[PDB]
Parts: structure tokens; sequence; C-alpha cells
RNA sequence: AUUGGCGAGAGACCGAUAGCGAACAAGUACAGUGAUGGAAAGAUGAAAAGAACUUUGAAAAGAGAGUGAAAAAGUACGUGA
RNA sequence: UCGAAUUUGGGUAUAGGGGCGAAAGACUAAUCGAACCAUCUAGUAGCUGGUUCCUGCCGAAGUUUCCCUCAGGAUAGCAG
RNA sequence: GUGGAGGUCAGUGACGAAGCCUAGACCGUAAGGUCGGGUCGAACGGCCUCUAGUGCAGAUCUUGGUGGUAGUAGCAAAUAUUCAAAUGAGAACUUUGAAGACUGAAGUGGGGAAAGGUUCCACGUCAACAGCAGUUGGACGUGGGUUAGUCGAUCCUAAGAGAUGGGGAAGCUCCGUUUCAAAGGCCUGAUUUUAUGCAGGCCACCAUCGAAAGGGAAUCCGGUUAAGAUUCCGGAACCUGG
RNA sequence: AAACUUUCAACAACGGAUCUCUUGGUUCUCGCAUCGAUGAAGAACGCAGCGAAAUGCGAUACGUAAUGUGAAUUGCAGAAUUCCGUGAAUCAUCGAAUCUUUGAACGCACAUUGCGCCCCUUGGUAUUCCAGGGGGCAUGCCUGUUUGAGCGUCAUUU
């Protein structure tokens, strides 16, 4: 349940907010869990997804692929992975739009301030 | 592409001056190549770099202004704090503070003393 | 119009008075509000207790005068028979009424 | 709104119009011209008796009749047919009223104080609890209302030393000091027969 | 606009809305290092101001085109 | 002939733009604006006309400068500059 | 009139230069509501009153 | 005290002819010389995957083929009195 | 009728119980025996119209007295 | 019978909730309830209670939608069209040629003022619009186009409007336009690093706004564009200030 | 007998009701006090590679600077990909600036993008004419400064 005043349980404030979260907020939105071995390697849960992260789907469809991120599109609450597209009839090849929630992490891209934030949550980062 | 502040702060008023002068040059250049492509992104940035460089001039300036006017009464006003019109009218602390000698006898002589009650 | 036997009515009603309705929604919140600044106020004065000490007075008419009340303050003659300034009785938590 | 319907200037046009009397609104060019208002019969104009704040909303109750109807609901937690006919799945239980040890008020933890409730035989109630989360039927839903659910047991206790916090996220179960006893809580909806179980501090002090 | 810089060696500029024809003189003469003849100046439909820049005998207002970079 | 062949003889102009409230309410001949009230110092407004009033009222516009006052209020009209440089 | 103010010269240009179609790249992005220029202004149906 | 401003939390309230006039480029389009008057208008699909290709037609388009869980969802787009 | 008490453009002045009128209560932006706009205002109406599901039981009055009362009320009667 | 609320049936449901259609079935005197079939796609019921913005055939009711009338009235003023070719899917209406007519110089011609605002011109182009039609267009889409010392404005004053001094008005403001005001700028001495120093009078005119037809400094001819010209080009002049 | 008319059903229309939805409204409660001559509110015009709006901004024009975050924006194009970084972003934050023409609106005027004056400076031979750049010139009132007026008036001086 629900204890501070300065919380809100309006459902219509709470879509109103994630709807028209800006940029900086929808990537801490998009979050992606690690996998079982990321997950044992850092001891971290999740990560907001980058864009050179490599990650395998767990629900829907294309459940089972692996890939690539390839844009992390925060206008539409998506994240498009290299090799995971739909074939057009006419020849052309569209990305699929996937969400985070549904993806794990398989390879972390990694830099000082990937690093720096793995610590920050308290990764032993091997 | 395109300059970077910091890297202009380092930079004397001439150098600012001849750097401003080539930039604007620069933008006509592109201005005219604009007539011809169909599009032309990069006139943006030309753009963004004069915005920037001005903006550093202008830093310099007022911060030498700032120098010479430093540690004396009447500065100018767009160089004065601009709080609130109301703010700017109400009483200073040191004028708010200020209290007749027999009120600040009274208080010497009788503060509000502080106090518990046992029981 | 007047009909059937029933009493008189004064419904005091004939003006805009649908302007000036005071509904007391915010009683509740205001009996918060004062808790929260008797709270803020006794930790701001701690550890004075948040009351001045008033004197005993005899309620005046006929309809009262058998009750007696906390009044203001003490009169000078009752802190001057107690020993002490209305200056200083009014800096260490006595209520002083000078009239 | 006070002005809702009323944010016109319009006016009847009167009879020899070949028209209804209704006030309508003047000016041309825009199609909101000519059309009624302030009507309760017309679109876009007043409500007949537009709700009022100063409605009355609480209601007084005599403090001896509130009274009357608790000691009325406290005794009716005890009676068997009453609590099975209210909905809780005591057939099971030992004995009603269930009275467990003062060791209950001292429970930290959920898991400990779920381990409790089942071991004295509130497992049915809580699974009945949980189990009956439905979404709501209409239009309460987006209303901040969306899930309802069955009430499980209420726990009487004689003093919080973590009981309340112990319990706080179970679903249905409520918590309750013996000098408040919400009636609210022991016939909710009106309906005699809360599943209570106490603390035996509380049942000591109830006297 | 572009008959003009060769059928009648004057050059044709859209120019600030705020300056006159002392000062497109002006202007022109520093930027491109002509001599100018006249300067002849309209506010267009759009808003803008179009000048027309009559250049000297001196200067052929084709070489003056081809060197600031259009045609 | 009232109606369509005097409708014919209007190509006068009573108002034309009015510089402060840019409505074309400026009386030509009154040099009044019958919408403002320019050139008087104070904004022609009134209690019976509150749909006007909430025409032309504060926020319908731009708020160049007082949509930032909040902003400085809460930081508390602060001076000077963010100090730590980079990460 | 062939006689205009300035002022009246600017408050043309501005419309003539408003008075277009929609862009079409505009119906592409992405949540986009806009379907035509609703705003659109022609001399033979509305007047713009100076 | 507070039908204004700013920041919050709520409801046995309304649910697109309702609720503010305005859920949408609404005090907008539009009307009036002017003061002023002042609308209508939300919903494909999880995803455009928005129908490649063939054929008839000047073309719109039709008929196939295909996409889709569904075209008894084709942008004249939920249901469809 | 047509060389003047002529016709007419533009500018300008007169504003609502006010103007203007070779005077018709004419005209004053299709509005005139008091313009138009908004507000008071959801103005008042003994007067016209309408007033939304079923079944069951009981079941009238248009008469008395008073009223600037006579298309309305009060009052008694009839009804539940 | 309807919207919402407390409780309960650990109620129904993407294996199909709600809604909608159904001369298909059942229950109730009735308000209504229930079931099957079709369509559909996300929520919704029974019961006990609580609550109301709770039930429509009418109000010349409100808003929206739709009929019969009805392929009906009407598209009959302004004398009037015809042949051929071209283009085009398509020509009574577009283009060209030929012919027949009309306006008949207080024009159906050539320009302008107010007003409009791009309607001008070109290219593409016909879903909507054009009293039929349309390949055409003042339509639609995209662009191009308005060049001044001499033409106007700008200056002057007209009937008027209107600050200031001052007076009135609770006040928004009103009067008044030179008034009961201490209401200003000309020449000359000038060492020209540089702007002044004392001179001696000079009317007493009181701000300012008010005319694209009144007053008023000065430009013509020829040529030139798809569309500009007394403005551009060529030539030949003139005025003002210095 | 058909046609026609009418009734019912199925399918197809017309139309947009019903059901479900909801970044909107409405009401209640709580906290806070902050517009403007340092030029507000409001208005006009303009600014983007490709925008008519809405939103943002002001010739430094969907923005500059600073700070944080830490890799986007996205309809297309373009660019970036040294992205393990003083560094993407239509991000957040915001204390430095810019802020056209206006507006209480302030040189005068304004149905004009009209007409002046003062200081510094540059160019045209130039204190005087013309032009460019920068900075200025409203009213009432207060305190003070300076220069004054009045046989209002004091003393001293011809
Ligand atoms: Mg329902
Ligand atoms: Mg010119
Ligand atoms: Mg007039
Ligand atoms: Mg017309
Ligand atoms: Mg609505
Ligand atoms: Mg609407
Ligand atoms: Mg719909
Ligand atoms: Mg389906
Ligand atoms: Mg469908
Ligand atoms: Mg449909
Ligand atoms: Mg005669
Ligand atoms: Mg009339
Ligand atoms: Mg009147
Ligand atoms: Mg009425
Ligand atoms: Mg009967
Ligand atoms: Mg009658
Ligand atoms: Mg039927
Ligand atoms: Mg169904
Ligand atoms: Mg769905
Ligand atoms: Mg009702
Ligand atoms: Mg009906
Ligand atoms: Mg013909
Ligand atoms: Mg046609
Ligand atoms: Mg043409
Ligand atoms: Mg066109
Ligand atoms: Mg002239
Ligand atoms: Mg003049
Ligand atoms: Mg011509
Ligand atoms: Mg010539």
């Amino acid at each position: 349940a629900k204890q501070s005043l300065d919380v809100s349980s309006d459902r219509r404030k709470a879509r109103k907010a994630y709807f028209t979260a800006p940029s900086s907020q929808r990537r801490v939105l998009l979050s992606a869990p690690l996998s079982k071995e990321l997950r044992a390697q850092y001891g971290i849960k999740a990560l907001p997804i980058r864009r050179d992260d490599e990650v395998l789907v767990v629900r829907g469809s294309k459940k089972g692929q692996e890939g690539k991120i390839s844009s992390v599109y925060r206008l539409k609450f998506a994240v498009q992975v290299d090799k995971v597209t739909k074939e057009k009839v006419n020849g052309a090849s569209v990305p699929i739009n996937l969400h985070p929630s549904k993806l794990v992490i398989t390879k972390l891209h990694l830099d000082k301030d990937r690093k720096a934030l793995i610590q920050r949550k308290g990764g032993k980062l091997e | 592409a395109g300059v970077k502040a910091y890297e202009l702060r380092t930079k004397s008023k001439e150098q600012l001056a001849s750097q401003l002068v080539d930039l604007k040059k620069e933008l006509a250049e592109l201005k005219v190549q604009k007539l011809s492509r169909p599009s032309l992104p990069k006139i943006k940035t030309v753009r963004k770099s004069i915005a920037c460089v001005l903006t550093v001039i202008n830093e310099q300036q007022r911060e030498a202004v700032r120098q010479l006017y430093k540690g004396k009464k009447y500065q100018p006003k767009d160089l004065r704090a601009k709080k609130t019109r109301a703010l700017r009218r109400a009483l200073t602390k040191f004028e708010a503070s200020q209290v007749t000698e027999k009120q600040r006898k009274k208080q010497i002589a009788f503060p509000q003393r502080k106090y518990a009650i046992k029981a | 119009a007047i009909s059937k036997n029933l009493p008189i009515l004064k419904n005091h009603f004939r003006k805009h008075w649908q302007e000036r309705v005071k509904v007391h929604f915010d009683q509740a919140g205001k009996k918060v509000s004062r808790r929260n600044a008797r709270a803020t106020r006794a930790a701001k004065i701690a550890p004075r207790p948040l009351d001045l000490l008033r004197p005993v007075v005899r309620a005046p008419t006929v309809k009262y005068n058998r009750k007696v009340r906390a009044g203001r303050g003490f009169t000078l003659a009752e802190v001057k028979a107690a020993g002490l300034t209305a200056a200083y009785a009014r800096t260490i938590g006595i209520a002083v009424d000078h009239r | 709104s006070e002005k809702a319907g009323h944010q016109t200037s319009a006016e009847s046009w009167g009879t020899g119009r070949a028209v209804a009397r209704i006030p309508r609104v003047g000016g041309g060019g825009t199609g909101r011209s000519g059309q009624g208002a302030f009507g309760n019969m017309c679109r876009g104009g007043r409500m007949f008796a537009p709700t009022k704040t100063w409605r009355k909303w609480n209601v007084k109750v005599n403090h001896n009749e509130k009274r009357y109807a608790t000691a009325s609901a406290i005794a009716a937690t005890a009676v068997a047919s009453l609590v099975l006919a209210r909905g809780h799945r005591v057939e099971k239980i030992p004995e009603i009223p269930l009275v467990v040890s003062t060791d209950l008020e001292s429970i930290q933890k959920t898991k400990e104080a779920v381990a409790a409730l089942k071991a004295v035989g509130a497992h049915s109630d809580l699974l009945k609890v949980l189990k009956s989360k439905k979404l709501r039927a209409g239009k309460g839903k987006y209303r901040n209302r969306r899930w309802t659910q069955r009430r499980g047991p209420l726990v009487v206790y004689a003093e919080d030393n973590g009981i309340v916090k112990a319990l706080r996220n179970v679903p249905g179960v409520e918590t309750a000091n013996v000098a408040s006893l919400n009636l609210l809580q022991l016939a909710p909806g009106a309906h005699l027969g809360r599943f209570v179980i106490w603390t035996e501090a509380a049942f000591t002090k109830l006297d | 606009a572009m008959k003009k810089v060769e059928d009648g060696n004057i050059l044709v500029f859209q120019v600030s809305m705020k300056a006159n024809k002392y000062q497109i003189k002006k202007a022109v003469k520093e930027l491109y290092e002509v001599d100018v003849l006249k300067v002849n100046t309209l506010v267009r439909p759009n808003g803008t101001k179009k000048a027309y820049v009559r250049l000297t005998a001196d200067y052929d207002a084709l070489d003056i085109a081809n060197r600031i970079g259009y045609i | 002939g009232k109606g369509t062949p005097s409708f014919g003889k209007r190509h006068n102009k009573s108002h034309t733009l009015c510089n402060r409230c840019g409505r074309r309410s400026f009386h030509v001949q009154k040099k009044t604006c019958s919408s403002c009230g320019y050139p008087a110092a104070k904004t022609r407004s009134y209690n019976w006309g509150a749909k006007a009033k909430r025409r032309h009222t504060t926020g319908t516009g731009r708020m160049r400068y007082l949509k930032h006052v909040s902003r400085r209020f809460k930081n508390g009209f602060q001076t000077g500059s963010a100090s730590k440089a980079s990460a | 009139a062939a006689q205009k103010s300035f002022r009246i010269k600017q408050k043309m240009a501005k419309a003539k230069k408003q008075n277009r179609p929609l862009p079409q790249w505009i119906r592409l992005r992405t949540n986009n509501t806009i379907r035509y220029n609703a705003k659109r202004r022609n001399w033979r149906r509305t007047k713009m009153n100076i």
C-alpha cells in the first residue's frame, strides 16, 4: 500500500505522466532485466537499455530470437533489434518494435558511465 | 561540429572578433550554396557557432565592466540584481532591523526568558 | 400564501444568499492544521508550555457571578504582591493585565 | 459548475417565427447561432436543479445508538452461524470467538504473521481473499476503484507491537485496537458476523 | 533576376528590411569590392526587401556573380 | 432602398487596426480603440464583460517574462551560477 | 487600394505566406492527428478584414 | 477570508448532445463597422504489417492476389441501432 | 425634375430619453412611438404548453363564507 | 427497470464480457425476466442493502440524422449563333481559322479613386467549385512578378481634433486652445587641440494632429517583360541641399 | 399474371445511436506568496534543411551560455558513431546572456514603418551639408547640487 502524501494513486495522473514523460525519464522507463549469467556476474537485476546492448527476446512471437539493439526509439516506448524485422510484400524490411520489459540483456555495452552506474547500484563488475 | 564555449573563453577579444567575422563569411557562403542545394543542414551549426561567439564576447565585456564597478556604490542597472520590483523596493536587512535604543534597552533588560514547568 | 394550521415561519432567504454559503468541508483539515501548528510552536518554544499562566476572576452579571473562570492576566497589584515586576513576569510566562 | 450552461447572452425570440419560445443564441455565422440555450431540455444547456455543495453529506448518529450497534456487531462476531452466513470460511475453526495468544501482537514480519493466522485457522478465509479479486463492473473502475475483493479476518489487539505493519500488506485482513472497534469493520455492508481473531489481552480488555 | 546579371550589369540581392540605399551601397562595396552605380529597392509581396544594385561599367556583374558563387 | 441597394455603399471604414491590441477596432474619427481603450493608459475592461476579460487576460499571450517568475522564486531569486564542472 | 500603408502590406504578406496546404511529411509523424490545414483562407470565400 | 496565481492529494461527481464554451492547431474556425457573438470535431490494428504483383479501365476504381487473429478492421477505418 | 432650396465624392460635427427632422413619429448601419451590445437575469406571470414504468385497493368537486374576489386564493364540505 | 456505492455469490468471461439483429423458444396479469441463433471483441452479472442528474410520444420541446413531396418546381431578362480543324478517354461550351452578330465613344473600349489582396503571369493540372458541361477558369498544386531626387505619401493649413498652464470632478476623467504661466531662438564677435565666455535687442506669433480630389520645388521621349515601368535601358533635361 | 403499393427476414446501404474506453472536465482538501520604468500583462512581425498551425523563441530567433544526466533525435534527409566522453538529446535543470517593432510606453508624432534635437565617432574637401555606427532627450513628485528672480527683506556699503 501507499504511505507517503507526496505520491499519487490517481490512474489519470499516472497515465498522463507516463505518456508525457520527457526523453530522460523515458530512458529509465525503458529498463530491461538482465539474464541469469549477467545477474550473477554483476549482482544487479535490471538496467536501462542502451543502443549497443545484446538482448534475447523472451516474450511474444519473436521469443527466442537474439540480437543487438539498433535503436532505443524513446518516442514510442520501443527498442529496435537488428535481424529482428518484418518482411513486407514489396521486398522491403521494416524493424519490429519491442518493449525492453519483454527482453533480457545478455551482453552489456560498457563504458565509464555504465560501470559507474553498476557500482552505484551495487555491482561487483567482474 | 561547431565551436565550444570553454575553448572560446581562453581567447582574447581580437581573436574572438576575427573568428566572428570568419563565421559570418562562412554563413554567407553557405547561404549562397543553399540556393543550389535541395537541403543544407550545415547552416545550423554555423549559426549556433556565431551565437556562441557572441555569448562569450558579451561575457568578457560584462565581466570587465563588473570589474570596473567592483566595490563601489551605483552599479549599472543591468548589472544590478533583478530579483523583483517589490523585493527591490523592500527595506534592507539593516533598515528593517533598526530599533530605537529605548527598545534596545528594553530588549536587553527583559528578553524572553526560557523556562520549563516541572509539575 | 397561507394555508392549513402551521406555525408562522421566518426563513430569511430573500437576498442572494446562495452567493454566501459557507460549508465547513475543511473541519477535519483545519483540525489537523491546528494540531500541526501547535506541534510546530511547541517545538519552536521548547520547553516553554505553549500558553501563559492566567488568573482566576469572577464572571460578571447575575447569571454567571456564581462561577470563577480564567481571566486575561494578573493585575499589577497581584504581581507586586507575588514579588516580581510585570516586565519580568511577562518574560517568564505570566499574563499581565494592566486594566 | 455554477456557471455551466449560462455563459451565453441568449434571449427568447418570442412567438411569430414558427419556432419554440426557448431562448436562442444571438449573432450569426457559426452554427451555434440561433440554437436553444439555458434549458434543461437544450443541448449544452443548464441541467435541472444543478447539484449544490451544500447538500447534506455527513449524517449525525446518536452516540448511544452508535455504541448499541457496535455492541451488537461485537456479539454477532461470536455467533458461528452469523459469521458463516456473512461469508467467512470458518467451517473448520475450533471455536468462536477465536482467541490467540498475546504473542501475536509483537509479530514483526508478514511471513510469520500469515503463518500464525494459517496455524490458527484463517487460511481458508485468506485464500478466499486474493481469489475473489475482480475488476469492478462499471465506471467506478476509472474513478480509482478498479478492483474489488472480499473481506478477510479482522485481528483485534490490545497493544500495537508490530502486528499492524505485519498484517498491513495481507489482502483482506484488517487490524483494530480494542479501544476503537470500527462498526464499518465489524459489520461490513451492514451484515453482521465479521470473522474476528482476538489476542488474549484484547479479549481481557473488552470487559 | 539572372537575366539582369548579364543583360543589365545589375546584381539582385535580398536585403534586410531595415537597410536603406546608403547602407546597401556601403555593404555591397565592403563585401564584394565593387563600385556601385545605383541602388533601386522594393518590398516584395512576401515581406522581404529586394535590391537591384547596378554596378559601374568598370565591373562585370556576371564575373562578380561567378566569384560570389551563384551561377 | 434601405437594404440591398444601401449595402452597396459600404466602402469606407469606421475602424482600422489598433496599435495596442491589433484588432481593427481603432475608431478612425474618435482616435480610440473600441476594444482595448487605446490611447487611454488603462486597458478597457468591464465586469459585465466576463468573456471579454477571459479573451484578453493574463495567460492568453506569451507571458514572455512572467512565465519564469515561479521558477526564479522557487530557486529563491538566486544569483551567480552553478559550480561543478563535469562528470 | 494600390496606395496602401506599410502596415496593410505587411499583413497581406503574412496572409500570403500562410496561404498554403498542409506539408505532406506532417501526416507521417508519430501520433499525428492533423489531416489538413483547417485555417486555410481564400480571397473569394472569407475576407480577412484588414 | 480566498470561483485569481503556483505546487500537491483526493471523490458513492461527468463520461464526447455529458463534463468548462473548449478531452482535438478552442476563445480556434467563422459572424458583426463595433461593442461583442462564438461552434463543430475523440476510438484502424498489438504492430502499417496502410494491400507488392497480375488483369479490365483514360482514370477514379473494379476483379483477383496478398497483410493481418479479424478487411463482417482498408485510413469514407472499434462496435455499428 | 433637369442650372439650382440642384446632384454628388471625401473630410468633419451632432449618440439613445440622446441626436437629427422643409415635420412622415420620419431617420439614427435590413433595428425606431426610444438603436445596438453585455450584465442585473434562470426578471415576475392568478396565463398557454408539456410533465417519462406496471399492477392492486379506495375514490371526488364544480357547492358554503370572506377576499380590488369574478380565468385566482383562503375557508368548510366531498376523498385517501 | 437504470447509473453509481458497501457486502456476498472464492459469480460469468478472449474456449468470447458488454452491445446490437432475430414474424426462433420459455416464464410473468404487467412493468419485464430468461434461453437459442447471428454479429462482436473486453469487460459484466445474481442476491442483500445504500444512493440518485433513475424510465418519454407529445412541450410550434433541444441537438443530429432521414423521408414523401420529387427526378417535381426551377436552370425562359440582357437580339445569336454556325462550319471545319487541332487537342483530348471524352468537345454545344477549350484553342485556331472561317462566317454571322452585338456593344456603337455618358461603350460590352482605354484608365483610375474607395474596397479587395495576389484575384496579375507562367507551368502542371480537374477530386471539389463554375446555374449543364468542361480538355477551360478569378478553381486546385507549384513558382515568378510591383525598381522613382522629378508620380504620390511625407510638408501646409480647412471645417475640426487635442496635450500643456490652470480650473472642475469621489473618480473613470471634464473644460479650454492662448488662456489669470517666470512658457523661447536669431545674427555677431569665436583662440577653430573644442566648444564656448560676458555683449545688445527680436517678436510675443504658444504644442501637436487634420486633405493619396484643396495648397505644393523639380522629367520627358523612344525601347524593353510571360507578368513592371513618367520608376528599368538608351538618350535628353530639370529642382533642392551642399 | 406482372408492374406498383405495403409487411416481414437476410445481405448490402444511409446514418452515427448503443456498448466499452479516457493525457479532459467538475467539486473538495492541503501547502505556498512570486508581476511591472532593471519596462509587465497584452499586441504585431519574424525565426527551422524540408512547418500552415499549436508549442518555443527574437536578427545570438523551435534558440546561445551554465549545471546535471549519460547516447540519442526520428516523418524524411543529413550528421555522428575517437560514444571508456568537458559529451548526443525536440532531455532535465537553469543562477549568465540575447530579447525585432510595440505596449503603463518615455524626444515629437503615429490611419505615416513620418519628423526632430544633443554627445562621441567614421566617410564624403567639412564646426555648418549629407550619410553610417554607438549613446542619449517624457511627466508629476522627493532629497540634495548648481545657477538665478522678487525694494519680500536684513546688515554693510556712494
Ligand atoms: Mg453497464
Ligand atoms: Mg520605392
Ligand atoms: Mg467615418
Ligand atoms: Mg464579395
Ligand atoms: Mg462537448
Ligand atoms: Mg466541442
Ligand atoms: Mg466512431
Ligand atoms: Mg472480428
Ligand atoms: Mg472490426
Ligand atoms: Mg466501421
Ligand atoms: Mg419639366
Ligand atoms: Mg433602420
Ligand atoms: Mg433608448
Ligand atoms: Mg426568461
Ligand atoms: Mg378498481
Ligand atoms: Mg383555462
Ligand atoms: Mg423486428
Ligand atoms: Mg456475446
Ligand atoms: Mg481490444
Ligand atoms: Mg432529470
Ligand atoms: Mg422522442
Ligand atoms: Mg454556348
Ligand atoms: Mg459543372
Ligand atoms: Mg488569367
Ligand atoms: Mg493559383
Ligand atoms: Mg511632387
Ligand atoms: Mg500635417
Ligand atoms: Mg501594365
Ligand atoms: Mg532613364
